[PDB]
């Protein structure tokens, strides 16, 4: 028949490390994986303006480097003889100035290249054998026409894409989209050449993310006068930076169930008090908070107060109050 | 005969005895003490840990192929197996006499073979070299500076302290108790798994193939051998995050970071420890090797801690929670004190019935060399063990001096004759030699025969089997020693130390009532015998425990609750309890503990709690306070709903479980082959033990109160998603349950790593039923889609004693004696509970240990009568021997009546006492039967064996009366005096000293006060038969 | 007499807390994964109206963002020259307007874009070179024409997909179909942008289930003018749903031993007394009983274990079962 009372609420006076809610930046030091690739604004797909049969093909093949003007193959195209004759025979009898200008511009629309029409006026002879040359410096990545073949208008005679300013694309994890959007400078490095390491300051962050992985696409261009960075090479894009200042507590200090996240605050006296908090993101051992604590509050750094493989996160916190 | 050879070698032997004396004073110094070598030892513990959480197959099997093997091992007897929540305890048992290690070396034959059939991750671990009784020194690590926490403290224990103490010799195991184990928790978001198209199984594997080192052999450069070595050990949270799960042709990977969060956190907790109700703490506990020395170790430990003051980190404090020395010393100090008080009393008794400095001296010297001789033989048994060794040397200090003083008196008056016949002014060295010899001749033989008889009446204690035998075994030896030795010294030394070197108003108080005992011999013989009938009646007042409740400063609180409580809850219930206990002014420190400690010696479940209470020294208690009164305040102050609390002493507990298994003094066990039957019998019994007026609380632990959440996988259902029964279980073992999956190798430390969904997904029978599952074919389903999940009840923890299920019933009585309670208990069971099918009932605890002592006693009294008869026939006459035995029971009659006045009970401490009471009879018969013979052997004995003149032997017996009183009264004076100290109940172990004493106390006062009239008045009636 | 009295200073030490029964709807809450995807109503697949050849291809590739009006390429289409020429011819020699229009129509259903027919009448000059532009703001996801090519009337010159009212589609497991009702409340949240608070415009439970993953398809249209929500991004869909009204108690206060399920009612006299309830469902910390209680009734939600034990021991439970 005793009447001695006691405080039920869980108690701790023999071991409780507490940190203090500071305000500062989340820092980052990451290295994203990147690849060296062809410039896509330097793209040339050569294909005959008319059908015909191939006469000869110069010693090129897929993989070879070509410069602008490099002859690719000779072909005979008969689609234009009928109209070419018309212009010629028209001069044999001195047709009108406009009569000529006409037939001569019908040939343009006909497909016959401008540089081949001039060879019609100058030689005054019908043109049947034409040569196609590479339109730009670059690497031949496709070459579907060999000797002995006919040539259709849709066949590609050459897929010539360049590396002049070669491209590099890093794969940054979506997780830090909020941070990379306002990034300022990256440091490019390529293991193939340890001296071509430079600081990238201008880059475009594509509006779509790969889904296989869940990464953003950051595309930057590097000058390649020497032709050192070869497409197909691995490269690294590094990012060392800090975020806008936010509320910072030790990652250890946050008790996150699957659905509700919060921290154990240590009050002005010595009593524990679970408070719900809003999280932003963590990095390098600290988590920033969107809201929930006041700059300078005390908080314990432990989920070590709730034996993992049991206790109801909700229930165990309740026992700490009232 | 041998005494003459002694006076021949006057000097030498004496010097030998004083050498055996200082050799004696060192045959002790291997001293400290064992409050208890009382443990049983015919049991080897085998502890298999966490094979799987299934209290029906995990410990059906570990109790199946593993115990079937322990059915095969030699020395096999019974294979009991505790079988709990992922833990398997097995206790092999043997024949009492078997050598400890012999047992282990056999048990160890089938622990090996069997090891292979265990699942991966579990090791069937053999117990330590010590037992439960070995828990010597406990302590909690604390830190109020907030510089450290539970995680750090526990790690401080496992990787520093435990290793520093386990070194110290004679220590068998430094276990950890309570605290938090740092765990690397990989929290896998089931949603990421889907989004990134990665399966749980893939994660487990990916994690495995990324946490080890590799050797690359050597490679000789500059004629030197260069060792190739590769990294790979996990040791940064980053390393975790950068575990690769898959990678594209692009060389763009997906890391463990992308589907999970790696957070440090508390591992599972087996048991919880809490200090003073103000904080959960981490603890250590030094277990002591079976045989070795308690104090020696304890002390070697303390100094090893001071060597760790500049060693511990700032803020860390070892607050010690249990210390065996405190008692061990308080027990060896009290008994030392008594051996000093009983020595002085005799020096004031041998000097109160002898007025000569050199008369008391002689009798006094009979002690130092008699104490030392005891010390000698205290090496054959070693006094390392028990108060009984010291208590037995304190119990028989009264008779040890008796042998000398009695001889001395046969010399005193033997000198009063040669001085009255011969002159007074001429005495040389020859004359004194001659009187010393005369003194040794007549009282010589008789005295020895006696001391042989006493050791014979005591012999039957050697046969006492077990803990009781060990309790009064040393005592049984250490008594047969200083006494059989003092009879050797007194026959080779004592005489030489007495040669080299108001008693009226007591003879006038005596004989007036003596001449009345002769009014009619036989009638005075009957009125004394009827005093035996008066003892039989009041046999019906006191009771009888098995052993006097010995009280240590420490006090063990063990509340029990129904079998289902959760860790979080029990840990709370603990701190609640701790705060109440602390509020009681007499307690100094409180060290709570639910669950178990990192030791094979702790099987206690979470719903059970052992809280260890130290109370401030008696010099600080309240006014009218007493232990039995504190325990009562404790039982009233500390109490929550549905929680029986049982109060038991620290030591008695571990031992009580090592002998029978029960945690309480009262113990009922109901062993049945079926399960529903035993729990049924358990509840009915539980209800009648409450009604009985002699109970403070009663609750029988349960067996089938377990709560389950079942996941009954549906083969057919799972098949649709191409998932095997195992494929699904991975979401039970790892997704839901947070099964271990690896360890980080951090220097001399090792911490666990594990996978698991965030709490929320596994919150309830609803959450579980909506567990998201990423199937092999990348289908997004839920656990319910492939299995029904029901809540159910089942085995909380299968228990067995001898391969047959059983439940212990715990009962607490303390306001009323035991024997009165126990008898009523099994008398209330059979009359109300009724007999259920196949289910045997029985008792345990102390009662079971009491029934083993009682038996053999009916062979302990006749084995003394078969050997006493042999000794009675130093007189040769048979008709004379029968008297002795009848003059003894009256002495017993006294031992009983004093139990009543003291309020004691009938123990095996008292049991021992009474046998040592008849051990005095023989001597008693020698003192007077030699005088009586003599009087009728002397010169007036040519007057009786010739004719008749009654008024002649009336002067020979009146003279035998005045001759006995002097040497006899003094011998009684020493006993009565050495009777008092043992009788006092103040001090550590003084109670037990009292129970083993009072039997002799009243016992000795009644013999002198009786067999002074009865022994003679029975001879004046047997002479009157031959004639 | 049912129930069991407990020394009030023991339950006070236990820290016994109690919650009150109440009738209302149980709100289920469950999370689901979702992909941020392009909007399929912002979908243009530019294709030339007639065949010609590429004169010039602007600095664009698949993956680049474009606005409405962005030039994609230049090309020369000869097919329309005759008609045009015939039109300009009659303009010289004044033909009836019925003749003129009757030609711009042949021009129209020939293919020639309205804007280039306007550029014709405005300059009275034959239009031969044309420029295809981006018909909407969006993202190029296909671009099969580069410099030096002839253009076929069926090559996709540009597949542009919009994403402003961006789509987010969560995947619900068929078995859990019931979780999503009309009243259901939704909340979007993307990990890539912890700083954005999304606004759902409208949500739809799609007709059939993705047989590939056995999931229903819940598609939400979501405001995204800052373009912060990139297609491909992960998105977690939190859903709330209200059930029909039921008795409501904290889940910490219900004991379920499979066979029966009970709660401990705190009487008017402070007398703890067990009662059988029939559960209906449970979610987010609260379980809904179908029957067994009455709103206003007090229900213990802490120290429940021990108190239930005490009640079991006192026979309180054995009593409860025979009385009804
Ligand atoms: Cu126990």
């Amino acid at each position: 028949a005793s009447g001695v009372r006691i405080d039920p609420t869980q108690t701790q006076n023999l071991g409780v490390k507490t940190a203090t809610v500071t305000r500062g930046p989340l820092t980052f030091a990451q290295s994203f994986p990147a690849n060296v690739s062809y410039n896509e604004y330097q793209y040339a797909i050569v294909q005959a303006r008319a059908a015909g049969f191939i006469d000869k093909v110069y010693p090129l093949t897929v993989g070879d480097k070509v410069q602008k003007g490099t002859p690719l193959l000779d072909l005979t195209i008969p689609d234009w003889v009928e109209a070419q004759s018309e212009y010629l025979l028209l001069r044999e009898t001195g047709g009108t100035a406009t009569q000529t200008e006409g037939i001569l511009e019908r040939l343009r629309l006909a497909g016959m290249p401008e540089a081949d029409i001039r060879r019609l006026i100058a030689t005054q002879k019908i043109q049947t054998r034409f040569t196609l040359k590479a339109p730009i410096d670059g690497v031949i990545t496709a070459f579907d026409l060999r000797a002995g073949m006919n040539i259709a208008k849709d066949n590609v005679v050459a897929k010539i894409q360049g590396m002049d300013p070669v491209w590099v694309t890093a794969a940054i994890p979506e997780s830090i989209a909020w941070l990379v959007k306002d990034a300022s400078q990256f440091t490019l490095t390529v293991p193939a050449r340890p001296d071509k390491t430079l600081t990238i300051r201008k880059w475009t962050l594509l509006p779509g993310v790969d889904a296989a992985t869940r990464t953003l696409q950051l595309r930057l261009e590097v000058d390649n006068a020497d032709e050192a960075l070869k497409p197909g090479m691995n490269a690294w894009l590094q990012l060392n930076t800090a975020s806008e200042p936010m509320l910072l507590i030790p990652s250890q200090a946050l008790i996150d169930t699957g659905s509700e996240q919060r921290v154990i605050t240590v009050d002005a006296d010595g009593r524990f008090v679970p408070k719900r908090v809003a999280v932003f993101q963590a990095s390098q051992g600290v988590t920033a908070l969107r809201s929930g604590l006041a700059e300078g509050e005390k908080v314990v750094s432990s989920g070590l107060f709730l034996i993992d493989s049991e206790a109801n996160i909700s229930g165990a916190l309740e026992r700490m109050r009232s | 005969w041998i005494i003459r050879r002694s006076v021949a070698n006057r000097f030498l032997v004496l010097m030998g005895a004083l050498f055996l004396s200082i050799w004696g004073t060192w045959t002790i110094i291997n001293t400290p003490v064992d409050a208890l070598p009382d443990l049983s030892d015919v049991q080897v513990i085998i502890k298999t840990s966490y094979p799987g959480q299934a209290p029906q197959i995990v410990e059906n099997q570990v109790t199946y192929p593993l115990t079937t093997t322990m059915l095969s091992v030699p020395g096999a007897k019974t294979v009991r197996g505790f079988s709990q929540f992922g833990d398997s305890y097995v206790y092999v048992i043997f024949e009492d006499g078997t050598d400890p290690y012999w047992a282990r070396s056999r048990v160890l034959e089938y622990l090996n073979q069997v090891q292979g059939k265990l699942p991966a991750g579990v090791s069937a671990e053999l117990g330590p070299d010590a037992t439960g009784v070995g828990w010597i020194y406990e302590y909690a690590l604390v830190d109020r500076s907030g510089k450290h926490d539970l995680a750090d403290l526990r790690s401080l224990q496992d990787w520093f302290l435990k290793y520093e103490l386990k070194t110290i010799p004679d220590v068998a195991e430094v276990a950890s108790v309570g605290g938090v184990v740092k765990e690397y928790q990989v929290v896998i978001d089931p949603q990421r798994l889907a989004q990134y198209g990665i399966s749980l199984a893939e994660v487990k594997s990916a994690l495995d193939a990324s946490n080890q080192e590799a050797g690359g052999s050597s490679i000789e450069l500059a004629e030197a051998e260069y060792m190739v070595r590769a990294s790979g050990y996990l040791q940064t949270l980053d390393d975790f995050n950068h575990i690769v799960l898959k990678a594209s042709e692009n060389g763009v990977p997906v890391y463990l970071r992308d589907v999970a969060k790696v957070q440090i956190g508390p591992e599972m907790r087996r048991g919880i420890a809490e200090l003073n109700g103000e904080g959960e703490v981490a603890g250590g506990v030094v277990i002591l090797r079976s045989g070795k020395n308690a104090r020696e170790v304890i002390a070697a430990v303390k100094d090893k801690l001071e060597t760790l003051k500049s060693s511990l980190p700032e803020g860390v404090e070892i607050v010690t929670t249990y210390d065996r020395s405190q008692l061990i010393d308080r027990a060896i100090d009290n008994l030392s004190g008594k051996l000093l008080e009983e020595f002085i009393v005799v020096a004031v008794v041998c000097a109160l019935f002898l007025w000569h400095v050199r008369s008391a001296l002689v009798a006094i010297i009979s002690l130092p060399l008699g104490l030392c001789i005891a010390f000698i033989v205290m090496h054959f048994q070693g006094l390392n063990a028990n108060i009984m060794s010291l208590g037995g040397i304190a119990i028989a200090v009264g008779a040890m001096v008796d042998a000398a003083i009695v001889m001395i008196e046969n010399a005193h008056k033997r000198l009063e004759e040669w001085q009255h016949q011969h002159p007074d002014a001429t005495l040389d060295n020859k004359t004194r030699w001659q009187v010393i010899t005369d003194a040794s001749v007549e009282v010589g033989p008789a005295l020895f025969i006696s001391l042989l008889i006493i050791t014979l009446s005591f012999i039957p204690i050697f046969t006492l089997e077990g803990q009781e035998g060990r309790l009064f075994g040393p005592l049984a030896f250490t008594k047969t020693y200083a006494m059989a030795g003092a009879a050797l010294l007194a026959i080779v030394v004592i005489p030489i130390l007495m040669g080299y070197w108001l008693n009226r108003f007591l003879i006038r108080v005596y004989h007036p009532l003596l001449l009345k005992v002769l009014h009619w011999p036989k009638t005075t013989l009957l009125v004394a015998a009827l005093s035996v009938l008066t003892v039989l009646w009041p046999l019906n007042k006191v009771g009888g425990e098995f052993l006097p409740q010995i009280n240590e400063g420490d006090l063990l609180y063990m509340p029990s609750t129904l079998p289902g409580i959760s860790a979080a809850e029990a840990a709370s219930m603990l701190q609640k309890t701790d705060k109440l206990i602390m509020s009681v002014p007499e307690v100094a420190r409180v060290f709570g503990k639910t669950g178990k400690a990192e030791t094979a010696t702790d099987s206690a479940p979470l719903e059970m709690v052992e809280t260890t209470i130290q109370l401030k020294p008696q010099e600080q208690w309240r006014p009218g306070m007493t232990m039995d009164k504190i325990i009562e305040e404790l039982d009233n102050t500390v109490r929550l709903p549905g929680l029986a609390n049982l109060w038991v002493p620290p030591i008695r507990n571990r031992i009580d479980m090592l002998s029978t298994g029960i945690k309480s003094p009262i113990g009922i066990k109901v062993s049945g082959t079926v399960l529903a039957d035993i729990d049924a019998m358990a509840e009915q019994i539980e209800e009648v033990a409450r009604t009985v007026p002699g109970v403070a609380s009663a609750l029988a632990e349960r067996l089938e109160g377990g709560r389950y959440i079942n996941v009954e996988i549906n083969r057919e259902k799972a098949a649709r998603y191409g998932m095997t029964v195992a494929d699904v279980q991975l979401f039970v073992t790892s997704a839901v349950g947070g099964a271990m999956v690896g360890e980080t190798v951090e220097g001399i430390a090792r911490y666990p790593i594990n996978l698991r969904y965030p709490q929320s997904w596994r919150d309830s029978p609803q959450a579980l039923r909506q567990l998201p599952i990423l199937t092999p074919m990348k289908q997004q389903i839920t656990l319910a889609d492939v299995a029904d999940i029901k809540v159910s009840t089942g085995p909380s923890m299968l228990k067995t004693e001898n391969a047959r299920p059983t439940s212990w019933i715990y009962i607490d009585a303390r306001d009323r004696d035991m024997v009165s309670v126990v008898h009523d208990l099994q008398k209330a069971i059979a009359e109300k509970v009724q007999l259920k099918p196949g289910t045997s009932v029985a008792f345990s605890g102390q009662f079971e240990l009491l029934e083993r002592a009682n038996h053999k006693l009916k062979l302990m009294v006749p084995m003394t009568l078969m050997i006493i008869f042999v000794l009675l026939y130093a007189f040769r006459r048979v008709g004379e021997a029968l008297l002795i035995i009848s003059s003894v029971p009256f002495a017993l009659v006294g031992g009983i009546w004093l139990l009543w006045w003291m309020g004691f009970h009938l123990s095996v401490a008292t049991g021992t006492g009474f046998i040592a009471l008849a051990g005095v009879a023989a001597e008693f018969g020698v003192v007077m039967l030699m005088y009586l013979r003599h009087a009728i052997e002397a010169v007036p004995s040519l007057n009786n064996p010739q004719t008749f003149s009654e008024q002649k032997l009336d002067e020979a017996l009146y003279h035998g009366a005045v001759l006995r009183v002097r040497p006899k009264a003094m011998t009684v004076a020493v006993i009565i005096a050495g009777l008092l100290p043992i009788l006092w109940g103040t001090g550590a172990g003084s109670e037990v000293m009292s129970r083993i004493a009072a039997p002799m106390i009243g016992g000795m006062i009644t013999a002198p006060l009786l067999s002074l009239f009865i022994i003679p008045a029975a001879y004046k009636l047997m002479w009157l038969h031959r004639h």
